[PDB]
RNA sequence: GCUUGAGUCUCGUAGAGGGGGGUAGAAUUCCAGGUGUAGCGGUGAAAUGCGUAGAGAUCUGGAGGAAUACCGGUGGCGAAGGCGGCCCCCUGGACGAAGACUGACGCUCAGGUGCGAAAGCGUGGGGAGCAAACAGGAUUAGAUACCCUGGUAGUCCACGCCGUAAACGAUGUCGACUUGGAGGUUGUGCCCUUGAGGCGUGGCUUCCGGAGCUAACGCGUUAAGUCGACCGCCUGGGGAGUA
RNA sequence: AAUAUG
């Protein structure tokens, strides 16, 4: 199977739902196939540049081998999510801890 | 692809003489050999060896003059893509009879010096200078 | 490239003994598998001429070989076209 | 960027901006077309550069 | 090696403006600059470290 | 019959390889609105133009299409054309590493077939810049040009067609051999590894050069050297790549 | 700037 290396931006102001939406994402990853090898939600940070004049989202990186489906599915709920901006995902990892 | 390893041979003698260089390798086969064989009868070479089964590499050892390549030149006449045969009553010769030409025929490689005097005709392979 | 499960799964099958890989037949079943695979690829796109390049590759060469083992023996060739599916 | 000199900065002489590259990077984009332009440029000025 | 997630790094290789330091200062060999640069694209993508600021 | 050629499997590497789709920053202009007031713009020198009907200027937002600064290199990859934001999906090839198997399956190829920049054409969209045409203002003896202000087709996209370029290293393709240096670029084994290190070995590639060759200029282990295999093409210039 | 012909 192909590793995955998932990152995305949420809401600052969204926080309290962030552990909510958290476990909606990586259960319908992990239901699947989808194993953890990284999950991490960062937390606010300032940014290096304002996108539009917003200011201090929080970033959720994750490393999950998964099937082409719910990567897709992912990527489909990054583009549907209207409270979900930037997003990335990218090749293999082979998984790893830490180092933000 | 090496379409011909028998004007390749005669190559990396021509070149083997302009680099001065005495030892030169090539892979062996039996003509190679017998044209070897006559390049040491004649004189202008001093010794070959060979090593191989799977892949067999002859080793020619050249010789030199005093201040000079020993050999003056060396060309193939008869080229693979074209075949030229020659007769028992008019051979060719190099160097008004001075050098040597390779002759195949019937009873074998030969000089032109020895087939003429054979008495047979047959394909030029090389003038050796 | 073709899956290592496909390469591993053909060489048992069309081949002989173990480890029969450079074998004409088991090569002919591997470039026609390809072919058959990279067919839907080129059945969408299109424009890929250079991709097309790679496919019209392999064509070529089993088409070649398949003139080797012609030359070899007819029956084997002929037995091979037959259970592959190939040539008019 | 910008100056943003220490306390006595004294009648406003630029010793950041100065060392900056200034107008040298203002004028290259600038420069009236580029598209066809740049073909014979290469390898030309780096032959130069040998001892 | 190369993850744009060095941002502590890749500071380093940056000017006032965000602008990128080359090959021929960095201390860097041809490889490592071109995936320096990737992951350089990939931390300005997601506002980590910044295209520019202005 | 055999294995060094060739083909092929296993494990990797590098990479603007290709298409397809989604998505971003950054920049210009327009559009709408706020503050602000006689110049602005443009030139070697000026005028046509724009502007008190509030411009240019500045600020805030929006709209729209294009192109990917920086890094980018006397770097890479691709048959050649050619390809530089980001990510994915599909998908091409070269090269290394050890090890394995097939066993001349090769090399070249007229006819024939495919691909093939830019311009241009067919149909329907799109059009921010720029820009044939074309207009006007300058220059000039003349200026239908250079120069300057505008500005349409086109430049953009889909699907078709055209098959041409100094499509050039002005080097046909393939293979063997023949002194090198100093590099670049990229894999990998050996070693006291203390090192952005040391001793090696392969592919590609740049500059400088030896014998040699060449009419000279220069080319020169990537030959325009030394040889073989095959294919193309040439026979004064102009008339003509025309009838 | 700009400068034509023998």
């Amino acid at each position: 199977m192909r590793h995955y290396e998932i990152v995305f931006m949420v809401h600052p102001d969204q926080s309290e739902q962030v552990p909510g939406m958290i476990e909606r994402y990586t259960a319908a990853i992990t239901g699947a196939e989808g194993k953890i090898h990284r999950l991490e939600d960062w937390g606010r940070r300032q940014l290096a540049y304002p996108i539009n004049k917003l200011h201090k989202a929080h970033y959720v990186l994750m490393n999950v081998e998964a099937p082409q489906e719910v990567i897709d599915e992912l990527e489909t709920t990054f583009r549907f999510n209207d409270a979900v901006i930037r997003s990335m995902v990218m090749r293999t990892k082979h998984a790893v801890t830490e180092a933000s | 692809s090496m379409q011909d390893p028998i004007a390749d041979m005669l190559t990396r003698i021509r070149n083997g003489q302009a680099a001065n260089k005495a030892a030169v390798t090539m892979p062996s086969s039996k003509l190679k050999v017998a044209i070897a064989n006559v390049l040491k009868e004649e004189g202008f070479i001093e010794d070959f060896k060979v090593e191989g089964d799977t892949k067999p590499e002859l080793e020619l050892t050249l010789k030199y003059f005093q201040g000079k390549a020993v050999v003056e030149s060396i060309q193939r006449v008869s080229r693979p893509g074209l075949r030229i045969y020659k007769r028992k009553d008019e051979l060719p010769k190099v160097m008004a009879g001075l050098g040597i030409a390779v002759v195949s025929t019937s009873k074998g490689v030969m000089t032109d010096r020895a087939a003429r005097q054979a008495g047979l005709g047959g394909e030029i392979i090389c003038y050796v200078a | 490239s073709l899956s290592t499960e496909a390469t591993a799964k053909i060489v048992s099958e069309f081949g002989r003994d173990a480890n029969d890989t450079g074998s004409t037949e088991v090569q002919v079943a591997l470039l026609t598998a390809q072919i058959n695979h990279l067919q839907g690829h080129f059945a969408e796109h299109k424009k890929d001429h250079h991709s097309r390049r790679g496919l019209l590759r392999m064509v070529s060469q089993r088409r070649k070989l398949l003139d080797y083992l012609k030359r070899k023996d007819v029956a084997r060739y002929t037995q091979l076209i037959e259970r592959l599916g190939l040539r008019r | 960027i910008k100056v943003r000199e220490n306390e006595p900065f004294d009648v406003a002489l630029r010793r950041f901006k100065r060392s900056c590259e200034k107008a040298g990077v203002l004028a290259e984009v600038r420069r009236r077309e580029f598209y066809e332009k740049p073909t014979t440029e290469r390898k030309r000025a780096k032959a130069s550069a040998v001892k | 090696e190369i993850d744009y997630k060095d941002i502590a790094t890749l500071k380093n290789y940056i000017t006032e403006s965000g602008k990128i330091v080359p090959s021929r200062i960095t201390g860097t060999r041809a490889k490592y600059q071109r995936q320096l640069a990737r992951a350089i694209k990939r931390a300005r993508y997601l506002s980590l470290l910044p295209y520019t600021d202005r």
